[PDB]
């Protein structure tokens, strides 16, 4: 039916597959017959069908008792469809499992695939929780420093300094130019719409990210002037605010006259904020004054 | 909607409901901001808006 040209039987085989995959336990046969799910799926391109069948796909698996050989390839061919149907975060549990791939096969071709896609899920990782722990998993690797993008990952790690992306332009350009490592950048950009969407959402993600970083700082960086230093319009900044409302910007202080924003200085309840601050400050001061004082009192005894 | 029954009150209740949703949506993150700028997106008069709000 593949070469026949009839896609009307896809619903049939994918319907019967659900019946054939239940009522018995098959380790070898199920894995070999599970490719039929994502086989005609490329022709069908149905969202709800994909919603039913990674759900019925990845439901139970751990490590062993599955051999076709070639497993890592199919694994790379699995959630890529969920990436095509999905957007970004869908690959978080996808590209994090590829660390065992260079162990099974030659590490020569892993530079253009594994080490290329290993930064993807850690870049697209949520800024809430996973960003904290997941960055320590990729760390410690000796091949990590070999990657020219190590400095970029270092800039995306913590304490990001404000810089122009125009310098990164030729970096990404030559990243497309050289075929030594992370070669399939053209394959990533193979789709005209997908590449632009991913790029724009990447720039949006980092331009949100640095704001989230400076959000903790009370230094009042005056984003009105920052927009002038970055040479950008305030309209797309208001769009970034439209992203901020679902990014939970709900706690802040703004002004009608000027454009100065305040992420701090609340109503300041006397029994909460200044109370807690005075608590920690005075207590720490007292105990610290208590320690090194008598510590020195013990130190001067060594002179006698 | 001229021959519409008494349920028109419920229709206006749903309209005011969605209106309340929008009002607690866009205004909430703004402590103090221009009214014309925030009404520029909804492109409607600030009269009925101010009336419902004050109400």
């Amino acid at each position: 039916k593949e070469q026949n040209g009839d896609v009307k039987e896809a619903a049939s085989i994918l319907q019967e597959l659900q019946v054939e995959t239940y009522g018995s336990m098959e380790k070898k046969e199920r894995v070999e017959f599970i490719l039929e799910q994502m086989r005609l799926c490329l022709a069908v391109k149905d969202y709800i069908r994909t919603q039913i069948i990674s759900k019925k796909i990845n439901t139970k698996f751990f490590q062993e008792e599955n051999t076709e050989k070639l497993k890592l390839k199919y694994y790379n061919l699995m959630i890529q469809l969920d990436q095509h149907e999905g957007s970004y975060l869908s690959i978080c549990k996808h590209y994090r499992a590829i660390y065992d791939t260079p162990c099974i096969q030659a590490e020569s071709e892993k530079w253009q695939q594994a080490l290329k896609s290993v930064v993807l899920y850690v870049i697209l990782a949520p800024f809430d929780n996973e960003q904290s722990d997941l960055v320590h998993r990729i760390s410690g690797d000796k091949k990590l420093e070999e990657i020219p993008k190590y400095k970029d990952l270092l800039k995306l790690f913590t304490t990001m300094e404000l810089m122009r992306w125009s310098t990164l332009v030729e970096d990404y350009g030559m990243e497309l130019r050289k075929g030594s490592l992370e070669s399939p950048a053209t394959d990533v950009f193979g789709s005209t719409e997908e590449g632009e969407k991913r790029w724009k959402d990447l720039k949006n993600r980092v331009v949100e990210h640095n704001i989230r970083i400076m959000a903790k700082y009370y230094t009042r960086i005056t984003m009105k002037r920052m927009a002038q230093l970055l040479d950008l319009s305030v309209d797309e900044s208001e769009a970034f605010l439209s992203n901020l409302v679902v990014n939970k910007t709900i706690f802040a202080k703004v002004d009608r006259l000027a454009g100065i924003i305040n992420f701090q200085r609340p109503k300041d309840p006397n029994n909460l904020l200044n109370d807690w601050s005075q608590k920690l400050n005075s207590l720490m001061s007292l105990v610290n004054k208590t320690t090194h004082l008598i510590a020195k009192e013990e130190m001067i005894h060594n002179l006698q | 909607l001229r021959d519409d029954p008494i349920i028109s009150t419920h229709l206006a209740k749903l309209y005011d409901n969605l209106l309340e949703q929008n009002l607690i949506r866009v205004i909430e993150p703004f402590s103090r901001v221009q009214i014309e700028h925030i009404s520029s997106l909804i492109k409607l008069s600030k009269a009925d808006v101010e009336r419902k709000l004050s109400q």
